[PDB]
């Protein structure tokens, strides 16, 4: 519930020389990385700048502005979804 | 079937046409039907749903279109308890509902037990790689589901 909220804290903020976006805090990343086990790396590497695979080829691209938020917007959804379906099957476990 | 003394008591009561308008998946399709669809063109947008469901539904004796808004773009149906506008922007991202699968392996594999548990199934995490950009959202396709099975 707390790294949910604290996904919205992420900041990406315009870059004007490569059109991108970019990370321009550390804390954001580190207390949601810290929460989800995960490294404040590679989660920066794969937020602004996926290396994801289009069937054949290998497309490492960099995201801008809008697709960076969206991004971690429908992360902290997501993540919220999968908690509250987790939460009722827990639930019907020991009703049954 | 019993064959008892009766004769027909129409009540009036039937919302089926609304009911055809939303849910119908062929023949003349309904509102999701052409939703799931749009979803998979590169050169649709939230905006072509509503000029195509114009296309589909138009006249339909349950439809009836905005008061000239197609630049948020929305439409009205007449359901049983009333006339809903409904605004249907960011409807093909909604019944897509895509997310970055580069971060979600991360999450698979993390330190936590319980985030590696509530994220154990990434088989079914769909990329799609689409670019927002308001009047020319553009979609690509970047799918990654076992077997290619994935549904809208």
């Amino acid at each position: 519930v707390s790294s949910v909220l604290q996904l919205g804290n992420i900041v990406f903020k315009k870059e004007r020389n490569t059109d991108q976006a970019s990370m321009p805090d550390n804390t954001a990343a580190q207390k949601v990385c810290h929460l989800m086990g995960i490294n404040v790396t590679d989660f920066t590497r794969s937020i602004l700048t996926p290396r994801i695979k289009v069937g054949r080829d290998v497309v490492q691209k960099a995201q801008t502005k809008e697709q960076a938020d969206f991004a971690i917007e429908a992360l902290a959804k997501a993540k919220f979804e999968r908690l509250f379906r987790w939460i009722l099957t827990r639930v019907n476990k020991a009703l049954d | 079937r019993e064959g008892i003394e009766w004769n027909f008591i129409d009540f009036g009561l039937d919302l089926q046409p609304c009911i055809e308008l939303i849910e119908r998946p062929t023949n003349p399709p309904g509102v999701l039907a052409l939703l799931d669809e749009e979803c998979w063109f590169p050169k649709a947008t939230d905006t072509s749903f509503v000029e195509k469901l114009i296309q589909e539904q138009g006249n339909h004796a349950k439809f009836q279109k905005s008061k000239q808004l197609k630049d948020k773009t929305e439409f009205c149906i007449l359901h049983y308890a009333g006339k809903v506008t409904y605004n249907a922007s960011a409807w093909l991202t909604k019944n897509m509902d895509p997310l970055n699968d580069n971060v979600t392996s991360l999450l698979n594999q993390s330190s936590d037990k319980f985030v590696a548990d509530l994220w154990k199934d990434v088989d079914r995490i769909v990329g799609l790689d689409q670019m927002a950009k308001m009047t020319e959202s553009s979609l690509p396709s970047a799918s990654k589901t076992k077997k290619g099975m994935f549904r809208t």
